[PDB]
């Protein structure tokens, strides 16, 4: 019963997560995957949004 | 001409059959059931316990 509320809670916290409303998604290529994690930065940093906390 | 009795002289000077060496049992788990006498068809049951959902 706890570890089924524990999996319930973690799960109310990925459906936040995965359903907020994200106007894009960067696609990432397989053979160069680097690129799309420094759009991510990008996209953060453009926004103003702080480099702590990440 | 000369006639010499000599013996058939046999030695051992360690060629020996080459043959496997043995790693399998050590990596496999041995034994974690023993009393295959008083069970049914020598089977011993093992129970895998049950999750819920929230």
């Amino acid at each position: 019963q706890v570890s089924a509320v524990a999996y319930e809670l973690e799960d109310y916290i990925a459906e936040l997560i995965e359903g907020a409303p994200y106007e894009e998604t960067i696609l990432i290529d397989p053979a160069d995957t680097v690129p799309a994690f420094i759009t991510a930065d990008q996209r953060m940093g453009e926004a103003n949004v702080p480099t702590d906390s990440r | 001409a000369h006639i010499f009795v000599k013996p058939e002289l046999v030695a051992e000077i360690g060629v020996k059959q080459l043959q496997r060496e043995i790693v399998l049992p050590g990596l496999v788990w041995t034994n974690p059931l023993t009393d295959f006498g008083g069970s049914k068809n020598d089977t011993i049951t093992v129970r895998v316990p049950a999750i819920t959902t929230a």
